[PDB]
RNA sequence: CAGGCCUUGACAUGCUAGGGAACCCGGGUGAAAGCCUGGGGUGCCCCGCGAGGGGAGCCCUAGCACAGGUGCUGCAUGGCCGUCGUCAGCUCGUGCCGUGAGGUGUUGGGUUAAGUCCCGCAACGAGCGCAACCCCCGCCGUUAGUUGCCAGCGGUUCGGCCGGGCACUCUAACGGGACUGCCCGCGAAAGCGGGAGGAAGGAGGGGACGACGUCUGGUCAGCAUGGCCCUUACGGCCUGGGCGACACACGUGCUACAAUGCCCACUACAAAGCGAUGCCACCCGGCAACGGGGAGCUAAUCGCAAAAAGGUGGGCCCAGUUCGGAUUGGGGUCUGCAACCCGACCCCAUGAAGCCGGAAUCGCUAGUAAUCGCGGAUCAGCCAUGCCGCGGUGAAUACG
RNA sequence: UCGCGGCUUAAUGACCGCGACCUCGCCCGGUAGCCCUGCCGGGGGCUCACCGGAAGCGGGGACACA
């Protein structure tokens, strides 16, 4: 948009865990419009989560978030000659989307075959610290905060 | 690629279809077949006195084909037999009983349909073109109407380029639907081409 | 007797007759969770009267029509809410901070010609 | 396709009837492609027409479930 | 070529596969409606003109 | 019993010729249903509006027909009387059937 | 998927039926 | 296009005129058209028990004007439309200024979607635009109930099927409702930021709507039409072919490349529709397409009809595979006189390319994208994956 | 509806003053259809839709159920 803030649609509370992350998680695991399978797949990843290990079915999940997190990214600006890759701090409002995209990626590029347990071998080595997802953070927070030369545009 | 058919924006509204009768698909296209072939008759034959609209209505087995005419001076003729003969004429391509009713216009310049065709006939008459039309948008605000807009189409004047005239008095809403604007179009089949007669009359609003 | 409501939905309609009663629901002679069976979103229907507090106290025989599955879910959902509000001042304002009683009127949204679902616009040459 | 019919003319199938006469002539200018070769009929070359001229097929036993205008081809480059 | 073939469309002594309707005030051959027999473009002058009973303007 | 059928195609003047009907079966004689609007149906049609090169953006008109259904349930001559004798419609087919 | 012709969606996709898409 | 042919002709008449006058039945030549050809032979105008004769529709022959042209020209045109663009503009009357072209109004700051509005102003107003009046989709009400629902004793083919009946959902008319309406903050005012109530918010969401005109835009091939050209052919009829060809290139789509996936079974959940020479329920037969009976429907009443995705629990197990379904062979069913060029499906073989795509590029800001089916149109069948609509599931993001 | 003067106008207006009038009856005459005991032909009903002759016309411009 251009002329107005442009508010975000506002989402659903999530049924068993009553929280708004996991609901982004259900969208950005949905594909082509298939939420039924998708928050399905989300409740059998929590059951492995509880199969493996002993933790509530939520709390890795939103550990696993945060700890792919990130702060500094990196965004171009061309601003003459060599089109610029200027890092910039990000707003929490977009570091879930970030967060989450990273995960969903991860975790169908992870390399088990089945659906629930990619989520769930993805979110244990995310909320972990060794994971795909937040193999992506350190590598967006070492392109960015190395390209700290030429954080001076602010724009 | 532009101002769509100020009857047919209306039609829903402020305005009546000017044929209006009823059947299914099994005599719908067969009613229009004769309800196109009566108006090819008449428009084609009774343009002399002028008809601006054949409103042609069948409740059953009764043609109402009540046409709108300024003069009838030669639609019913001296004491009425020409409306005879044509009475006869319409039951020759439709069997039914064709009650053929003509009924004058209240005011001959806020028709549309007439001031177009006047202005075709000076067009065929070879008058001067933008004298014809801004002399009749003069003689529709003499009459009385909120506003008028005589376009007429190219080949104007005996030319080659075909530039487009038009004039106004009053105000002519054509994107309000509840205007009313009234609408005639008719062609001039002179020898330079054809000239395309639009007029539109905005007559009383809501 | 019937606290009853209407409601609708997306072109999936919904009549609700909460009743006096323990503790189930039930929709169109069949049960709710054999109408809904296994979905993850079917137990968002019920969510006025997780809310409202007020579950202990209410069956619900439904007739729901129309529309699909999730749709009749949120049919449901406001069901039950403009079910409860009929017979009640205080279980009126509670659903503002829920939104439980608006039909939210975002329906299927008119194809356009030339277009192929109502904004999808063709592909483009451009050459 | 086409199990409720012997799918041949009535001009084709008189001139192979009358042709085969014990033995006869072997010019035959069809128009009609569509009919079939007339099964336990062959043997009389057929001037098949595919609009330009008349090829002249020689049916054979080979060719006798198809159908006449595979043997006049309409076009060039094979 | 129309002349001729909006009379062809009237004449079938011939097989009944050739009965291809034409339009009815001009002598179109395609996007001929088996509701009114006008063509589309017969259609939309006709339906604008308001001499269709009951045609009208849609928006749903 | 008995229904009279009403399609058509101008609601304005098709109520006008069944609350008329409506209110004759009742002045003449005993009381009768009223107008049940059962559904129109829509005949829609789209027309490429310009004549050769516009296939992208057309035009698409539609056809309402108006039925209207009115349940004659004591059919005495006292209403045959003002019913089928005094039958007027403009542009509305009637039609009385069981 | 469904330009097969021997499938459940595939011939739903086609819209007939068959063997593999029957009647009841 | 090829070939067979017809000539005032498929046609619109109108004239001179021996003839037949309304018209039916074939035979032969033939690919068909065409051409050649034999048997029945007209109420009426009529004077008629008369011979009959003038002579009225229609029809064939010899001619005539002419018909005809999908022949050319959309820079000769109408009509209609796409387009800049649903963009916020284009002007005029009068006054002023300027020798004049032309300003001014329409600039300026504010403001919105907007030339929308207000405050200042040589401007004051007005016209077409915008907005609104129109319609759908939203909520509520009145009327109305051969759709609809158990609230009711209660039958019970134990079924919305009815017996009781319309409560509702609905249907489609008529109404209401939303207007900055309220209140606060800012503001010169317009209005903006917020709140409350409401179903809805600040154009509630979509349609239809597209100004002066440009592109000498497109269409003489939808029609109408000026002009020129063909008039035993550029017209007309038919048979057959082509419009489908293929070394390649392009545009738009469809399916794919899979395990969120695929296959089989079973059970749900829509709106929009459309049907008397049609839709075909329900049987029987055929694995099946379909075939033979035949119910109902003149259709909120019967039908297409299955909904699909979903869900259920069984398979597959990361495999060019139970992914893929292109191809080719075979067996066939329907339509149609006719499926070979070239139809659709059915079945059985076949199982290829393709393992997410170069440089580039497109679509989308909310029920939208994405995915899923359904209907309709034209229509015998159909090229449909297209188009036009309908709903099911339904996102991410918009910092700027 | 048409002549002649003008209103009104640009030809021409829509409008006035007379005139060629008209049709509808108040003025007259005939024809002809039914409502029926099913099939026609002989008495009433009067309807001029149809048409000829009309003193002024009451009127409007060229029309019509019982
Ligand atoms: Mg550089
Ligand atoms: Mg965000
Ligand atoms: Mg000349
Ligand atoms: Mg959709
Ligand atoms: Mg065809
Ligand atoms: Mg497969
Ligand atoms: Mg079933
Ligand atoms: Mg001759
Ligand atoms: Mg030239
Ligand atoms: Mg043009
Ligand atoms: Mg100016
Ligand atoms: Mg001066
Ligand atoms: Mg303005
Ligand atoms: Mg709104
Ligand atoms: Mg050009
Ligand atoms: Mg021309
Ligand atoms: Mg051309
Ligand atoms: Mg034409
Ligand atoms: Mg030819
Ligand atoms: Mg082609
Ligand atoms: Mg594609
Ligand atoms: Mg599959
Ligand atoms: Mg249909
Ligand atoms: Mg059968
Ligand atoms: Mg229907
Ligand atoms: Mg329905
Ligand atoms: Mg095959
Ligand atoms: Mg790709
Ligand atoms: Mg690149
Ligand atoms: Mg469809
Ligand atoms: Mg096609
Ligand atoms: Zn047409």
């Amino acid at each position: 948009a251009r002329r107005r803030r442009a508010e975000v649609r506002q989402l659903q509370p999530d049924l068993v865990y009553g929280d708004v992350l996991v609901t982004a998680f259900i969208n950005k695991i949905m594909r082509d419009g298939k939420k039924n399978l998708a928050a399905r797949i989300f409740y059998d990843a929590c059951k492995i989560i509880q199969e493996k290990t002993g933790q509530e079915p939520l709390k890795v999940f939103k550990q696993a978030v945060e700890n792919v997190k990130p702060r500094m990214e990196v965004r171009s600006r061309r601003v003459g000659g060599a089109n610029y890759q200027v890092p910039m701090e990000v707003s929490p409002r977009r570091q879930q989307s970030l967060a989450l995209r990273w995960l969903v990626q991860a975790a169908n590029q992870r390399p088990e075959r089945r659906a629930a347990v990619r989520i769930a071998h993805e979110l244990m080595d995310a909320a972990e610290g060794k994971g795909g997802a937040v193999k992506k953070k350190e590598d967006v927070e070492r392109m960015a905060e190395a390209n700290r030369a030429y954080a001076h545009y602010r724009w | 690629g532009n101002k769509i058919h100020p009857i047919g924006f209306r039609l829903g509204i402020t305005r009546d279809w000017e044929s209006r009768w009823y059947a299914g698909k099994k005599q719908y296209r067969h009613l229009l077949l004769e309800d196109q072939r009566i108006r090819g008759l008449l428009e084609k034959e009774l343009y002399s006195a002028g008809l601006a609209r054949v409103d042609i209505e069948r409740a059953a087995d009764n043609v109402a084909v009540t046409v709108h005419v300024a003069k009838p001076g030669v639609v019913i003729g001296r004491g009425g037999e020409r409306i005879r003969v044509l009475r006869e004429e319409l039951a020759k391509l439709t069997g039914k009983n064709v009650a053929l009713n003509v009924q004058e216009v209240q005011n001959p310049n806020l028709s549309a349909p007439l001031v177009a065709q006047r202005v075709a006939e000076q067009i065929e008459r070879r008058f001067a073109v933008r004298r014809a039309i801004k002399q009749a948008v003069q003689r529709v605000m003499e009459s009385g109407a909120k506003g008028a807009k005589v376009i007429v189409s190219g080949r104007i004047g005996g030319a080659e380029q075909a530039r487009t005239e038009w004039a106004a008095q009053g105000r002519v809403p054509l994107h309000t639907l509840r205007a009313n604007i009234d609408y005639g179009f008719a062609l001039a089949r002179t020898t330079y081409g054809v000239l395309g007669v639009k007029a539109y009359i905005f007559l009383g609003e809501v | 007797e019937q606290y009853y409501g209407t409601g609708r939905r997306k072109e999936a309609v919904a009549r609700v007759f909460l009743r006096p009663g323990n503790g189930k629901v039930t929709v169109n002679g069949q049960d709710f969770n054999e109408y809904f069976q296994g979905l993850v979103r079917a137990v968002a229907a019920l969510e006025p009267l997780r809310a409202v507090d007020a579950l202990g106290r209410f069956d619900a025989y439904i007739t729901v029509r129309g529309g699909g599955k999730s749709g009749q879910i949120d049919a449901i959902k406001l069901g039950i809410a403009r079910a409860l509000v009929q017979y009640n001042p205080d279980y009126r304002a509670k659903l503002k901070p829920l939104g439980f009683l608006t039909r939210d009127a975002r329906v299927v949204e008119r194809k356009k010609y030339g277009k192929h679902k109502a904004r999808r616009a063709p592909q483009y040459s451009k050459r | 396709s086409l199990k409720k019919g012997v799918f041949v003319d009535d001009h084709l199938l008189e001139k192979v009837l009358e042709l085969n006469a014990k033995g006869e002539k072997r010019l035959i200018k069809t128009w009609s492609r569509r009919s079939t070769i007339v099964p336990e009929m062959v043997g009389h070359t057929i001037a098949v027409y595919n609009g330009k001229q008349h090829v002249p097929v020689y049916i054979t036993e080979n060719m006798v479930g198809h159908k006449l205008g595979e043997f006049a081809p309409t076009r060039t480059y094979r | 070529a129309r002349k001729a073939l909006i009379e062809k469309a009237k004449r079938t002594p011939k097989f009944k596969v050739r009965a291809y309707t034409r339009c009815v005030r001009c002598g179109r051959a395609r996007s001929v409606y088996r509701f009114f027999g006008l063509c589309r473009i017969c259609l939309r002058e006709l339906a604008h003109k308001g001499q269709l009973p009951g045609v009208r303007k849609a928006s749903w | 019993k008995i229904r009279i059928k009403l399609r058509g195609f101008d609601h304005k003047t098709l109520d006008a010729s069944a609350q008329k009907i409506v209110e004759a079966a009742r002045r003449s004689g005993a009381q009768v249903s009223g107008p049940i609007p059962l559904p129109t149906r829509v005949r829609r049609f789209t027309v490429i509006r310009g004549p050769f090169k516009h296939k992208d953006s057309r035009e698409h008109f539609e056809l309402r027909t108006h039925n209207r259904l009115v349940d004659i349930i004591n059919p005495n001559r006292k209403t045959i009387e003002q019913l089928m004798t005094l039958d007027l419609p403009t542009g509305v087919e009637i039609e009385i059937k069981t | 998927g469904k330009g097969d012709r021997r499938t459940r969606r595939g011939k739903i996709w086609r819209g007939t039926y068959g063997k593999y898409r029957p009647r009841k």
